[PDB]
């Protein structure tokens, strides 16, 4: 099928840290990418959809980039509540995979 | 946006396992709505979707044979059937809404609580 | 040519967007919800039209209240209610006009932008034999396309008013 890679798999930074994740697909998806946020035990959450429009109410320290094949999140100062595992996800057509996701953790 | 899900589940191997998933009537008549699971300690996957106004139906390849997603406007509802349960289907299954409406194919804006399955052997 | 504007084209194609023939010719026709639907007014509906070939008694047409005409057709199946998705948010918009008459059966052209101008403008040449064409995005129709001026084309403006 069509491979979605996340890197890195996991970090752990301090908080204030400018955090970075990226996104490959197999294949262009254009800007069809979407980026979920989902906090330990709790459901995941639309971050940014289009590759880089944050959903209505996210912090601005998150920002996306990137079209075609590589995708970038970012996290401009990593706060305690941002420890999470943070997915892609492409929606050019179905299937609508999810990259592996990167767990990200503060020391 | 309201989405709740049916109750945990156990389940043996072969058998097969329904979980509901309920809005509100205006969002059930106007978007498609996706199943996503994730195993413990795993990454999420997506499982198919529905858009019940337009009959829109996908399933994932890997699912496709032994997956039945469904959907009944009186109970405002839609479903997934997953048959030949193994404990690898052993996952919390998550039912999401498509944003902006009429389609599948789309970003996640609202998800359910979502429901564990857990698979015995 | 993919993503979620291209599924919604192509739903409504399926369920809701027929080839309406009068005696001046094929046009695109948008079903609305019922037995409800929109032709534009320059088709001149009589008693009959042909919906994708069947002949079809018109139970009712009127004019709204600007180039289109809306029919209520004796016919069994019934339209997807498409009524929630009539919008008047198009701007920042990147539409599609999706044409299922003449030549340009299941047709999805990106007509980038749009805006007012009234009517809805969208910059793109136009051929003739595309009337009717719905203007929309993903959950979103805008409108039926009623003309143009050889780089531009033109949609009648769909409202949630026109239909109780």
């Amino acid at each position: 099928d069509i491979q979605m890679t996340q890197s890195p798999s996991s970090l752990s930074a301090s908080v204030g840290d400018r955090v970075t994740i990226t996104c490959r697909a197999s294949q262009g998806i254009s800007n069809y990418l979407a980026w979920y946020q989902q906090k330990p035990g709790k459901v995941p959450k639309l971050l940014i959809y289009a590759a880089s429009t944050l959903q209505s109410g996210v912090p601005s320290r998150f920002s996306g980039s990137g079209s075609g094949t590589d995708f970038t999140l970012t996290i401009s100062s990593l706060q305690p509540e941002d420890v999470a595992t943070y997915y892609c996800q492409k929606y050019n057509s179905a299937p609508l995979t999810f990259g592996q996701g990167t767990k990200v953790d503060i020391k | 946006v309201q989405l709740v899900q049916s109750g945990a589940e156990v389940k043996q191997p072969g058998s097969s396992v329904k979980v509901s998933c309920k809005t509100s009537g205006d969002i059930f008549s106007t978007y498609g709505f996706n199943w996503v699971r994730q195993a413990p300690g795993q990454g999420l996957e997506w499982m198919g979707g529905i858009a019940p106004v337009f009959d829109t139906l996908k399933y994932a390849q890997r699912f496709q044979g032994r997956l039945l997603i469904t959907a009944d406007e009186s109970a405002t509802s839609v479903y997934m059937e997953l048959s030949s349960l193994r404990s690898d289907d052993t996952a919390v299954y998550y039912c999401a809404r498509a944003g902006q409406g009429g389609v599948v194919g789309n970003y996640l804006d609202y998800w359910g609580q979502g429901t564990l399955v857990t698979v015995s052997s | 040519g993919s993503g979620p504007n291209t599924e919604f084209a192509l739903s409504l194609l399926r369920k809701n967007i027929m080839t309406i023939t009068t005696s001046k010719g094929e046009f695109t026709g948008l079903g609305i919800h019922d037995r409800v639907c929109v032709i534009p007014t320059h088709a001149q509906p009589g008693d009959d039209v042909l919906v994708n070939g069947q002949k079809i008694r018109v139970k009712d047409k009127y004019k709204l209240v600007l180039e289109l005409t809306v029919l209520t057709l004796d016919r069994n199946e019934k339209f997807r209610d498409i009524r929630g998705f009539i919008s008047e948010d198009l701007e920042g918009v990147d539409a599609t006009l999706v044409v299922h008459s003449n030549n340009f059966t299941n047709t999805i052209l990106e007509v980038g932008p749009v805006t007012m101008a009234r009517m809805i403008r969208y910059d793109y040449a136009t051929k003739t034999g595309q009337c009717g064409g719905v203007l929309c995005a993903t959950g979103k129709i805008f409108g039926i396309h009623v003309g143009g001026n050889g780089r531009q084309g033109f949609s009648a403006q769909l409202k949630k008013q026109y239909f109780v």
